[PDB]
């Protein structure tokens, strides 16, 4: 008979990074395995379409990665704003909100995850390539920016239909009822819940400032792919059995027929490490397609709503989140409910009154030693028993562990005191 | 067609001097030579009208083919209508 | 073969760990501190949960209980018989033994 | 091979977390995510390599 | 206007058994294709970094 | 859209007006208490 309840609660603001998309490499075959050399080109026709197959890979890759970064932010149909006066009930949102004195047009909290996280082919000029991204920073940017104006603005009606407007105070109250917490909470602590959330926030940006490895899951991305072109580079200066791993030194001084056998050498070499390189990163592709169809679901899910699946939008409660766009990914900020100060009390499982067994509608019969309340599950206010908290089913011979105590017949106190005169 | 990873000067000498490796050649003339971060676009007019993408090219670039007869443009990709919301207390 | 981070007996220790705080505190222990709450009143609000009233959980208390023990004796019997009901992880053991 | 088992395997794990988190950690209303019929509550058992 | 309604029910068990992780293993390039044979790894070594 | 009137039936009472921004001033209309005014309104 002992039951633990939350006599206060605290606003938690976590923050969960993901990969989006992936660089988009582009491969002359013809020209890395045979760079400018019509002998070793017309030696590298006999091994049929494995350039066009590796051609075919990475386009299929290059694809998916705009579709990957498409599917997670352009989730809104409309771009919306916030109103000029930014005022939402005592919540400050300035560090998430677009910040519109600086280029670019990103909030304090993107600038520093576009600054953390580090179009001429000045580098690697083999025949390796990168292609830019379909949407630019700043698309991206304006995506997150009309999602944020939305949640913050229409709650979760843009998602499901038009925008609809809400003052965003009823908006959390709302959101408090689905967690199972009366709106009566928010409203009477409603400073107190702005203020948490502001500290909150701050606190995101303290800890993505002074923690180098915080946003390691996106740079460890693009450290994958940085190394795996690095070594696709280096694997043209291996001679794989050839007298040299330069091509032009080996026309340069040898007669074609011999120079045909050193050039196949060189061209099995080259051909081996372009189909090792496509066939990871088609692996990496794949994880990376995984991780932007969770972050897609998240952003629907923990962005367009509110949602009720553990641990899936934040630990705790989930009461709302807010996307930030990063390099090749996105950043949620997921604000939760957490319950705080835990009361030990005693309970019961029903209360017997007249030979009814009454049983709580909404909430957990308690008591403070020496008196019954019922209350909500999720924060301690105790309310008097009465007929309307309760109902009943049944007699008090069938609950194992029944106590006796008076519920409160609101109406049949008034017909004791309307004509308690009889005239 | 799009020269990928190049300057448009660099290919409009490489075409002047007829050392361009492919030897088909596009018309390249006034206003239809456009530099976008993707490359060097040229045979398509950039116009200033945002509209749904369409054929994509790259860094918030895409092409399209309409009517203003009907030629290849280029443009930067809207990416929805705007709607500010009533927000109020 | 590099043996695991976590031992069996660690991996036992969270199972368990999980299993307690799933039974002493519910769901609470997942989204905040643990809070105690009699184990029948946990049934009872899951009973809410799927849309059944309280009152049916704790007139036939003894009914559920007597289900669910029931129930955990033929999954132990189930497992014990039935060779083939863990294929899943032993396919994967047998998969990377082949490979190498 | 071992890194395409490894992604399927990380798939398999990754479905776990998610059903220890929605399964044991809480009650899921989602149909036939934690067992046949209405969810009420789940238990872990450990075993080898799952 | 007919319905059907349950007038009792049963608590079901279900068992679902999911792979969480692989058996670790390592190998020694040069050991496996050149095993303590020095002209083999200086042979392995034109071949880069594989 | 489906307008009700506002009675002691569809809210709840918690705490007093001083605390809630916002909160503006319109009656909540009780069931019960408008019988108790017409039932013996005449006294016998
Ligand atoms: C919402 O919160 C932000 C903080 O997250 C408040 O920003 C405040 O802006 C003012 C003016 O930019 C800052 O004042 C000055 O900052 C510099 C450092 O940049 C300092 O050296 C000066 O002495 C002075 O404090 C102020 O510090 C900054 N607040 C914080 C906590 O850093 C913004 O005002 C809040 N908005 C609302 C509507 O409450
Ligand atoms: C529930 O918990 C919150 C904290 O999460 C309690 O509010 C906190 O109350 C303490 C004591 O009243 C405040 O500390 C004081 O703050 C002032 C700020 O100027 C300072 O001058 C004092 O010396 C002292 O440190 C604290 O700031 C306040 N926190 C917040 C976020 O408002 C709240 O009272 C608890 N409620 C219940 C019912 O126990
Ligand atoms: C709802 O279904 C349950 C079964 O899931 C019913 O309870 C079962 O009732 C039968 C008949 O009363 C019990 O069988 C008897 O068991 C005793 C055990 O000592 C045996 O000696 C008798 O010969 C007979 O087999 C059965 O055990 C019992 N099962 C359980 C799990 O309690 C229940 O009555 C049904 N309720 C309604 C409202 O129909
Ligand atoms: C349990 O709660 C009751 C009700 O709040 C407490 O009794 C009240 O105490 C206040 C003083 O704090 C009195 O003014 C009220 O008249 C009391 N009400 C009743 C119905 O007796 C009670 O003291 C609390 N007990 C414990 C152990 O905390
Ligand atoms: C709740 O009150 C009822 C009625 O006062 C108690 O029921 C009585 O219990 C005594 C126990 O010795 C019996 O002898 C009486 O015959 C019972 N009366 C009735 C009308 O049932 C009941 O025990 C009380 N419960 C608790 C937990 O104190
Ligand atoms: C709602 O009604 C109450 C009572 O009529 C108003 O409270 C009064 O407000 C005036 C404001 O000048 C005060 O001088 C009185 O002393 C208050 N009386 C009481 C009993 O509190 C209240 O202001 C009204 N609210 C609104 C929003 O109009
Ligand atoms: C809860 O309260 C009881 C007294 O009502 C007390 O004996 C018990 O120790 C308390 N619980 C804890 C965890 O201390
Ligand atoms: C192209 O070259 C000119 C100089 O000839 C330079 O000013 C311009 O910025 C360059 N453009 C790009 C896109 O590199
Ligand atoms: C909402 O109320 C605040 C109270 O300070 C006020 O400053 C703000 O302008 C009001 N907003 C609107 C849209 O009237």
């Amino acid at each position: 008979n002992s039951i633990a309840i939350p006599t206060n609660f605290t606003i938690s603001v976590t923050t969960e990074i993901l990969p989006v998309s992936m660089t988009k490499t582009s491969v002359d075959c013809t020209m890395y395995i045979c760079g400018d050399s019509t002998e070793c080109s017309n030696l590298l026709l006999q091994y049929g379409s494995f350039c066009t197959q590796l051609k075919r890979a990475l386009t299929g890759i290059a694809v998916e990665q705009d579709k990957n970064t498409q599917e997670v932010f352009a989730q809104v149909k409309q771009i919306y704003k916030t109103p000029p006066i930014k005022y939402f009930g005592g919540f400050n949102f300035s560090q998430i909100l677009p910040d519109p004195s600086k280029p670019s047009k990103r909030s304090p909290i993107e600038d520093l995850l576009f600054n953390k996280v580090t179009l001429i082919c000045a580098q690697k000029f083999n025949g390796l390539t990168v292609l830019p991204p379909l949407l630019t920073d700043e698309m991206i940017a304006q995506y997150t920016s009309a999602l944020l104006a939305g949640t913050i603005t229409s709650g979760w009606t843009f998602g499901a239909g038009p925008a609809l407007q809400i003052p965003f105070p009823m908006q959390m109250a709302y959101r408090f009822n689905g967690i199972g917490v009366t709106q009566n909470v928010l409203y009477e602590n409603q400073k107190l819940i702005a203020n948490q959330f502001n500290s909150a926030i701050g606190k995101i940006q303290d800890s993505l400032f002074s923690t180098p490895s915080a946003l390691g899951k996106l740079q460890d991305v693009v450290n994958h792919n940085a190394q795996a072109l690095n070594t696709l580079v280096k694997q043209l200066s291996s001679k794989f059995g050839a007298i040299s791993s330069v091509l032009n030194d080996i026309l340069s001084r040898l007669d074609p027929p011999e120079a045909e056998v050193q050039i196949d050498r060189l061209i099995t070499g080259r051909l081996q490490s372009l189909q090792t390189y496509v066939t990871q990163q088609l692996i990496r592709a794949a994880e990376i397609r995984a991780s932007a169809n969770l972050a897609a679901t998240k952003m629907s899910e923990c962005v367009l709503g509110q949602s009720k699946r553990v641990d899936f939008c934040g630990k705790g409660y989930h009461l709302m989140s807010f996307p930030q766009s990063a390099p090749h990914g996105v950043v949620f900020l997921h604000v939760t409910y957490v319950p705080a100060q835990e009361k030990n009390f005693t309970t019961a499982p029903a209360i017997c009154h007249d030979g009814k067994a009454h049983f709580p509608r909404e909430g957990v019969f308690v008591s403070n030693g020496t008196h019954w309340f019922l209350t909500q599950r999720n924060f301690y206010e105790p309310q008097i028993i009465t007929t309307d908290n309760t109902f009943v089913s049944g007699n008090c011979d069938v609950v194992i562990g029944i106590v006796n105590n008076t519920v409160y017949d609101p109406l049949q106190l008034e017909l004791d005191s309307f004509k308690e005169e009889l005239d | 067609v799009l020269y990928q990873g190049v300057n448009c000067t660099e290919v409009s000498v490489a075409i002047h001097a007829d050392q361009l490796t492919p030897t088909w050649r596009v018309y390249s003339t006034g206003s239809n030579v456009f530099q976008t971060r993707a490359g060097c676009l040229i045979g398509a007019e950039y116009v200033n009208n945002s509209y749904e993408c369409d054929i994509p090219i790259g860094a918030g670039i895409c092409a399209s083919y309409q009517t203003q007869s009907q030629s290849i443009i280029a443009y930067t990709m809207s990416l929805g209508a705007e709607n500010s919301v009533a927000y109020s207390n």
